[PDB]
């Protein structure tokens, strides 16, 4: 009997779901291991890259054995075209990574050493984008009604959060007007 | 200036004297003996140690604020108190 | 000048202390609030940039308005109308100014200050924004207050023929905001010397309004500053001060923070709860546990009961202290004040300059009238200290007959009959007349003559100080280890360590117990006690057969009635222990006591 | 005698195990500076992710209840401050157990001299003499090789006086001063810099555990800035800001000084609670009181000013400040007070001088937390420990403050309780060595602490004699406040006023052993510091006839 949360995902959780996402590295490294289901790897070469799944990167890296690549989609000057492409469009959240909220928090816990200046950089870009989708939330949130919910893109991360939020909501909606039936 | 303290081991006497100067001192008169006026006999000690630039409660500080209060608490008893003297002689 | 704007739009957004940002937070953290404020922290700004700080610290006015309206743009950022302009606070603690110590050098200087405000002024507008036009030219126009330090310092322009200044005020589409203009004094502790008490008025605009109730201690932050004004010289101008920020010592005030109520609850789980209060009241106090447990039970606030009709029960209750001097009884009030969240110190007479009436005085200018205020009116809804209350003229001693109970006072002065509020719970600490002999006496022929007096009061207290030497010694070295090296002192910081209450969290933790509970007796309690004073009623008047002359009433009954709340409010509990009763009969038992000699 | 690295190889193939590992720690005792090198190598093992027990102990014969108490699968072993005197094969014995034995032990102590037993007879050790003194100290060579294995008349009498000969000699050596060579973390910071690591932390440590002893000499040290100075140099985050950074945002080197809690504190009391100020200009008294305000006179610095905070000073307060103290404090020989010792600067959280970020530290020592009482409050000095050891987490700052503030706490009694003793003039010239004695006091408690009256010894030893001619001398000190006549007392010697010409060690440690080899009633060896040692009062009166004669020196 989970308790607490129990009935939305904690954002452990989500995060301890994330992990599971393979993500390309630079080996300081040259058994198996077999491990289950990582079908991987031969013994990886040395400063080169490697797709590999999120928590294993965090081992080596851990041991700073490994070397984790930046994301593409992270890119801040990037990153400005999307809240460039969000700032004009009032309705659309435009594209995520889906995972990204969980990701800087901890890609920049140790992998933030990767990076060209991450420091004080995305984490002020990624914030105005978090709220101004955030913001655009709320402000869409008044449209809330049953029995459909155009949700579209949203972090699953602010979408877990919301969760008790409006999960109470339209039920109270749709069972007020079905029952009004 | 000067601010004297009392350190509080050679002072646990007069605890022990003041025991000579209720009961004794109130088996005359009604009482009269007051908790107000062992809290003087404090008052009393700082004014000499500052006079003596102590700093700090000295014992022959104590020794006039005993004296100061012994026969002035004497005083207020009747002729009486010529027996009252006696006793008092212990707290010299 | 200009473009400094960003660079606080940098500590705006630029600014992350790890892990979290701050005040880009509270930002967003007030837009849903509407809160339109910001309290910012000086001593943090200066962690930020030291020139911009010392550099707001040269003419801090000035770069007042440089702020609020550079909040709103990322604001206005995040908020992506209409957008009223936020109002900051800026705080800081680190050097307290004296009062009594103001120079003309610290004009246009922030300073953080403690303070014990006199009172504060009715709110008063301050447009913000206005549209004005030509009285002639029919061309229109549109100006704003951005900020200020009154001046006045704006007028209405003549360069519209047309004029003079034909340029008129527009009140409906101009907006506003408002001010306080509060007035504080210096803490009476120090330096005053011989010399009265120096006050000061303090400026509080917008949402620094309100925030304040009169006469708590407080402190606070502004700028050094004069206003010519008219209503001195040669062209002299009198004192002022801009309040920013006050951040005050809480409460000094119904909301507070979450997790206190579980280290109440913490608090409340134990067992000795009540009892580690007996002792919290008298850290250096001896004895008299009794009259000291009979503090607690009027500190919770006494028993409100509104239901209809319009009768309702009152508080809290009444107390005396009667007995010889040694009692340490007006010592104790001082305890009690400083226990008190709000409560008046009064050995009067009345106290200090305090009418013990409240009472009516006329405005100087135009007339009219108004109330002065009152002592009962000071406090009201709290705690009362009463001392000299034998040497209270008795005119004005009636109208504390009434304040009691009734707890609403009235007054037919000039033409304002007006009748007033008073929930306040005195206690009264007046010395019995003649000693020990009034023990001897009837346990009346004390107060006035009559005991009509002791009528209205509750738990009357009759110290008997007994000179037995074991006692005395006791406390008689309990005394010493009082003073230096502070032993006594000391030995709270293992009762802080590991139980005994710090008495400031306790006013707390009171105030928060005072608000929270409601409690409703058991039936049986009742009964039990209903069984009780009917006992007590019918045994005391066979201390009447013989007519002797001493007293009882069902008000008696009904005052006991308040203490069954009382303790039973600290164990916050929604209704009242049969169990718990007890300890409240024999408790007044020992009142009755008092009776009884 | 061996390079700590392959030392530090060794515990690599006695390391990674499951469950492992097994070594343990020792954090011992009180002084900081084994505090640095643990973390260094705490974060070292983080590095690998080598678990093993981390343990505080306090009580010199502590270990004895613990080494005697779980040891089990360990596998090898490493200890810190402990055993450069007395031997842990008499202390634990050892027993040679199983050649290529079951279980090592890297012993740490930076005081000298070291154990006869220590370098020779390697079987836990690994003796740790490397690399500081090796020496030679040829002198050790013939207190065994010599010593062992040790007409036929002459030839054996001709080898005892040679035994004697070899023994008179050994028997100077282990007799004698103990002290402290270099900070430990430093060598373990040449193999922290031995494998490569250089972490702006880590120097920042040895930065911090160089600090530890800093309020004692250097002496080393004072070389030991640029061994340090160098690593500044080593190290150059960026050429230019780069502002602030919001994150690192990193240490930079200032012109620090002896004044005490300088941005921590209003200016005025900085002085008035610094003890290097405190006897040069004789602080307690009002007559020197004023003169140093004659130099905010000469300062031209409001005394107002003086009790503004350092957050505030004016920037023109601020950058001639120096320059005042360049116009003002060299007429006062308060001339040595600006060091070049290296700053942390958190930007948006502050810079701060590591000989003031040691003070916070060093006031979680003695507060911020039968014969069971003392076990049980020296337990409290353990239980405050771990507390002391979360200030030494960065992210933690705000706990930092409390000690921060508590410091200011310190000193007010400190500067307090000391110059009332000033007034009465209890100290005892006798002929041989300057003594002392606290017979009373309030909150002896918060003098239960070594460094309580260790850091007020330190201010009165320095305080009584500048000097103050003539000839500086070892302090005496006692203390009491329950428990029954415990009486710590702790070692005192003679501050130079910068110019120690020589190292002068210790004596009365070597004299408190005298007493303890005496009849030695009531005397306790029980504190792990030599200079500091239990008494009864009953006893120590005699004690101190015996302190007073025969003075070893
Ligand atoms: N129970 C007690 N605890 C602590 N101190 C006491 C107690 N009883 C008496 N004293 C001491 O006796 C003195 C009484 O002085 P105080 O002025 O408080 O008397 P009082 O009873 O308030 O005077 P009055 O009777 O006129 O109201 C104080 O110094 C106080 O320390």
């Amino acid at each position: 009997l989970p308790a607490h949360l129990q009935q939305t995902f904690s954002p452990e959780e989500i995060q301890f779901i994330v992990e599971n996402e393979p993500i390309k590295i630079f080996p300081r490294i040259t058994w198996q291991l077999i491990t289950t289901d990582d079908k991987a790897l031969n013994n990886m070469v040395a400063m080169r890259s490697t797709e590999v799944v999120l928590w294993i990167a965090l081992l080596l890296k851990q041991q700073s054995k490994c070397s984790i690549v930046a994301p593409q989609w992270l890119t801040t000057k990037e990153l400005d075209r999307k809240i460039q492409y969000e700032k004009t469009h009032p309705d659309r959240f435009s594209e995520l990574p889906w995972n990204w909220l969980v990701l800087a928090r901890i890609l920049f816990n140790k992998a933030k050493d990767d990076f060209h200046d991450p420091i004080h950089e995305l984490r002020g870009k990624i914030q105005d984008l978090r709220e101004i989708r955030q913001i655009k939330v709320l402000k869409g949130l008044k449209y809330l009604n049953e029995s459909h919910l155009q949700l579209d893109n949203l972090s699953l991360l602010e979408i877990n959060e919301l969760r008790p939020f409006i999960t109470e909501i339209m039920d109270k909606l749709r069972e007020i007007h079905t029952a009004s039936l | 200036k000067i601010y004297p303290k009392l350190h509080q081991m050679d002072m646990d006497k007069v605890s022990r004297v003041y025991a000579d100067l209720r009961r004794e001192s109130i088996s005359t008169g009604s009482f009269p003996i007051t908790v107000r006026h062992l809290e003087s006999i404090l008052r009393i000690a700082e004014s000499f140690a500052k006079m003596r630039l102590s700093e700090f409660v000295s014992s022959y500080d104590l020794d006039r604020a005993i004296k100061v209060v012994v026969d002035s608490f004497v005083d207020a008893q009747k002729v009486s108190v010529r027996r009252q003297l006696r006793r008092s002689f212990a707290i010299y | 000048n200009t473009e400094i704007i960003k660079s606080f739009k940098n500590f705006i957004l630029e600014f992350r202390l790890d892990s979290q940002f701050i005040y880009r937070d509270q930002l967003r953290n007030n837009i849903l609030v509407k809160n339109y404020s910001l309290t910012v922290n000086m001593e943090h700004l200066i962690g930020y940039n030291e020139d911009i700080y010392k550099k707001l610290s040269d003419e801090p006015s000035d770069i007042i308005p440089l702020f609020e309206t550079a909040i709103t743009q990322v604001a206005k950022r995040i908020s992506i109308n209409s957008l009223p302009t936020f109002q900051l606070i800026l705080n800081s603690n680190a050097n307290q100014i004296p009062l009594r110590d103001l120079d003309s050098e610290h004009v246009s200087k922030i300073v953080r200050l403690s303070g014990i405000i006199i009172s504060t002024s009715v709110l008063s507008s301050r447009a913000t924004y206005l549209s004005i036009m030509c009285r002639n030219c029919r061309h229109t126009t549109s100006i704003t207050i951005n900020n200020f330090n009154t001046g006045n310092t704006v007028s209405l322009p003549r360069s519209c023929n047309c004029g003079p200044d034909p340029y008129i005020i527009i009140h409906e589409s101009s907006k506003f905001i408002d001010q306080q203009f509060l007035k504080l004094q210096e803490i009476p502790e120090l330096v005053p010397v011989g010399e009265m008490p120096r006050n000061l008025t303090m400026t509080c605009d917008r949402y620094l309004t309100n925030k304040v109730i009169p006469g708590t201690r407080v402190t606070i932050v502004g700028i050094y500053s004069i206003y010519n004004s008219k209503n001195s010289g040669v062209a002299i101008r009198t004192p002022y001060i801009k309040i920013l920020g006050i951040q005050s010592d809480v409460e000094t005030v119904t909301m507070f923070t979450e997790e206190e109520e579980e280290e109440f609850l913490q608090l409340s789980r134990n067992p000795k709860l009540y009892e580690i209060l007996t002792n919290s009241i008298a850290p250096s106090i001896f004895g008299n546990e009794d009259i000291k447990k009979a503090i607690v039970c009027l500190l919770m606030g006494g028993s409100k009961k509104i239901l209809p009709d319009g009768m309702r029960l009152r508080g809290d209750i009444n107390v005396l202290l009667l007995g010889d001097p040694g009692t340490a009884k007006s010592q104790l009030l001082k305890f009690v004040e400083k226990v008190s969240p709000i409560a008046v110190y009064t050995s009067g007479k009345g106290s200090s300059a305090a009418g013990l009436t409240a009472s009516v005085q006329r405005d100087p200018m135009t007339r009219e009238f108004y109330l002065e205020g009152g002592a009962m009116v000071l406090a009201d809804g709290g705690v009362v200290c009463i001392d000299e209350f034998d040497k209270m003229r008795d005119e004005d001693r009636v109208a504390i007959h009434e304040a009691m109970e009734q707890q609403t006072i009235s007054i037919a002065k000039a033409g304002i009959t007006t009748v007033l509020n008073s929930r306040t719970s005195v206690l009264a600490a007046a010395n019995p007349i003649y000693g020990r002999y009034d023990d001897l006496k009837s346990p009346g022929d004390n107060i006035d003559f009559q005991t009509t007096i002791l009528s209205r009061f509750d738990m009357i207290f009759i110290v008997k100080d007994d000179h037995n030497e074991e006692r005395d010694i006791s406390i008689a070295n309990h005394v010493i280890n009082i003073h230096t090296g502070n032993a006594n002192a000391m030995q709270n910081q293992q009762e802080e360590n590991g139980s005994e209450i710090s008495i400031e969290k306790m006013k707390r933790y009171i105030t928060y117990c005072r608000l929270k509970c409601a409690p409703r007796l058991s039936p049986q309690a009742a009964e039990k006690l209903s069984s009780n004073f009917v006992t007590i009623r019918k045994q005391l008047l066979i201390n009447e057969l013989e007519s002797t002359e001493r007293p009882i009433t069902i008000r008696q009954l009904e005052a006991i009635i308040r203490i069954t709340e009382s303790l039973a409010k600290l164990e916050l509990s929604p209704i009242a222990q049969e169990r718990h009763v007890d300890e409240a009969i024999r408790l007044f038992q020992a009142s009755t006591m008092d009776a009884a000699s | 005698i061996s390079q700590f690295s392959e030392a530090y190889n060794k515990i690599l193939r006695n390391s990674s195990s499951h469950s492992s590992c097994q070594l343990v720690i020792f954090v011992s005792c009180l002084n900081i500076d084994a505090l640095c090198a643990t973390k260094m190598l705490s974060l070292l093992f983080k590095k690998q992710l080598v678990q093993s027990q981390i343990v505080p102990i306090f009580g010199y014969s502590e270990l004895r209840r613990h080494y005697s108490q779980l040891d089990d699968n360990i596998n090898s072993l490493l200890l810190v401050g402990f055993g450069g005197v007395i031997d842990l094969e008499a202390f634990l014995e050892i027993d040679p157990q199983e050649q290529s034995f079951r279980r090592d032990i890297y012993v740490l102590d930076a005081h000298r001299p070291w154990n006869l037993d220590n370098i020779f007879g390697s079987q836990i050790i690994q003796c740790f003499d490397d690399g500081t003194v090796d020496d030679t100290l040829g002198e050790q060579k013939e207190a065994y090789y010599k010593l062992l294995e040790l007409n036929d008349l002459s030839k054996r009498k001709q080898r005892k006086k040679q035994i004697h000969e070899y023994e008179g000699v050994l028997e100077e050596y282990y007799s004698q001063g103990t002290t402290v060579v270099n900070s430990i973390s430093a060598q373990i910071y040449s193999l922290l810099s031995a494998i490569g690591e250089t972490n702006l932390s880590n120097l920042w440590l040895n930065i911090l555990g160089t600090t530890s002893l800093d309020i004692a000499y250097a002496q080393v040290y004072n070389r030991l800035y640029p061994l340090l100075q160098d690593e500044v140099k080593r190290l150059t985050p960026s050429s230019r800001n780069s502002v602030k950074t919001p994150d690192t945002l990193t240490l930079n080197i200032q012109p620090d000084y002896y004044l005490f809690l300088l941005r921590h504190s209003s200016l005025y009391d900085s002085f008035y609670y610094s003890n290097y100020v405190n006897a040069k200009l004789s602080l307690w008294n009002e007559n020197g009181k004023k003169r140093l305000h004659k130099m905010f006179a000469r300062m031209g610095i409001p005394l107002s000013t003086a009790q503004e905070t350092w957050l505030y000073m004016d920037h023109s307060i601020k950058r001639e400040l120096g320059i005042i103290f360049d116009k003002n404090l060299d007429r006062y020989g308060l001339q040595d007070i600006i060091r070049d010792g290296f700053v942390r600067t958190l930007g948006y959280r502050g810079s701060i001088s590591a000989s003031e970020f040691v003070e916070a530290l060093t006031a979680l020592l003695e507060v911020g937390n039968s014969a069971q009482k003392l076990t049980n409050l020296r337990k409290r000095w353990v239980s405050n420990f771990w507390l002391s050891w979360d200030a030494l987490d960065d992210r933690k700052v705000e706990l930092l403050n409390r000690g921060i503030q508590l410091a200011q706490d310190l000193q007010r009694a400190i500067f307090n309780t000391g110059v009332a003793i000033l007034e009465k003039k209890l100290i005892k010239h006798l002929r041989i060595y300057r003594l002392c004695v606290l017979q009373d006091g309030p909150d002896l408690d918060l003098y239960r602490n070594p460094l309580t009256l260790l850091r007020l010894g330190n201010w009165l030893i320095e305080c009584c004699a500048e000097s103050e001619d003539k000839q500086l001398l070892p302090m005496v000190l006692a203390s009491i406040d329950e428990n029954t006549d415990t009486y710590l007392v702790a070692g005192l010697t003679p501050r130079y006023p910068r110019g120690t010409k020589k190292p002068i060690l210790n004596n009365f440690s070597m004299a408190f052993q005298q007493i303890t080899a005496e009849t030695d009633a009531k005397v306790r060896i029980d504190n792990f510091e030599s200079s500091i040692i239990e008494i009864r009062r009953e006893d120590l009166s005699p004690f101190l006839e015996k302190l007073t004669l025969s003075g070893l020196l």
